[PDB]
């Protein structure tokens, strides 16, 4: 659910397609996800 | 085939430097940059028709030449995703050279990354190095990962010469990659060089 | 300070190469590019407030430096017409370099035409050579006269690096000059070089 | 009227200000006016 959390930090408008494509890259690249989480917690 | 694996592309076209077209497209078959009618859907990929230069230009010489390379696009410039790679192919008669670079500038002269193949498809972008560079960007490397694909159509890639001299330049941006880098910026990553010397009176 | 020396200007500002502001303004007193509140209207010239980078950007580092530069604009960069010349004067703390260039690319590295003076005004565009070049442009030359003034603010002129790396760039176009050159193109003049070499298959 | 003819040959829309400023440069530069006339004929 850090998924949904990262998405909401987007200022710019996005399409359902774009969101799903961002989501798929995130949920398939945990090392990238941790990087974003670490950015919020460091 | 899995929903979300295909990529949404923002396609922006530049005739002689001037932006003349912009459209955001998302479909599983990818894109085909064409310059004419679409009564020939024998080819796969969503046909993106580049506009006639008469709609936005007044230079007759440029309009004539731009019309020519557009008409010679034939099947067009194909671009789609398969696996971790972005694939491109030149289906017409216009030699097309590409480079991955900055969103706002195709830049010169570090030369084109290569020429878009005709007979077989060629890989033009790898998601692999992108993500790796995005992570180190998040970790404060200061170097933002490139995701903008620029295509020079009908002419040699503009080295040393300004890209605005080219008749037909096209930018294609995977919007999901743009959003990822923005996520890093919002997270606190910056591209600002530490060599910035502000010229402001201090005395 | 009353006759026909009012020039309408299109002002376009770019933060880190990205367009964040555009307005077309015709004022007999000319313009003052500022970056804050306008309670200082004791100064002549229409005050053009450059926008806070929070409205458009996500890069925090860039946002900080742009905000600081805009802060130091003070009385601002002044621009007005008197006689055959365009006059500029730097009223604040931000060093400002200028060049007459293309409409789309401030270009490099032929260097900046100069630095906008502070203690006194300085001419940054002479209408004379423009009209001479315009006439020859209509007579079949390929050289279109330049009328776009570019201003680099708070940093040195981008002489090697891409101009998109500069924190605050501003383009100012006298719309009447733009229209004149357009009349030439409509008249039949073209900027297309004879060195154009199309890369199109012939088999 | 000759000046008015040149103004008509303008694709882009324009403010009354812009148009007047163009006319002022035309009235002040007869050699420029000649340049445009010679361009559309011979």
């Amino acid at each position: 659910s850090a998924l949904q959390d990262l998405l909401r930090t987007l200022k710019s408008p996005s399409s359902p397609q774009q969101q799903q494509q961002v989501l798929n890259i995130l949920k398939s690249n945990p090392q990238l996800m941790a990087a974003f989480i670490k950015q919020r917690t460091a | 085939l899995v929903p979300g694996e295909e990529w949404e592309f923002e396609v922006t076209a530049f005739y002689r430097g001037r932006q003349v077209f912009q459209q955001t497209i998302s479909c599983p078959e990818g894109l085909r940059l064409v310059g004419s009618e679409v009564g020939d859907r024998t080819l796969p990929g969503w046909p993106v028709t580049l506009p006639d230069p008469g709609m936005s230009l007044t230079d007759r010489g440029v309009m004539s030449y731009v019309r020519h390379v557009l008409s010679c696009l034939g099947g067009g410039l194909a671009l789609w995703r398969a696996g971790q790679w972005l694939w491109a192919q030149r289906l017409g008669h216009c030699h097309t050279y590409w480079a991955v670079s900055e969103e706002l500038l195709p830049n010169s002269g570090h030369g084109p990354d290569g020429e878009v193949p005709k007979d077989k498809e060629g890989g033009v972008f790898d998601l692999g190095p992108f993500i790796v560079d995005l992570i180190t960007f998040t970790e404060g490397s200061g170097r933002s990962p490139r995701y903008a694909l620029w295509f020079c159509v009908g002419e040699s890639w503009p080295q040393d010469q300004p890209w605005t001299k080219r008749l037909v330049m096209v930018k294609v941006v995977p919007t999901c990659l743009r959003a990822l880098v923005e996520m890093a910026r919002v997270g606190g990553a910056s591209e600002l060089e530490n060599t910035v010397d502000l010229h402001i009176e201090n005395s």
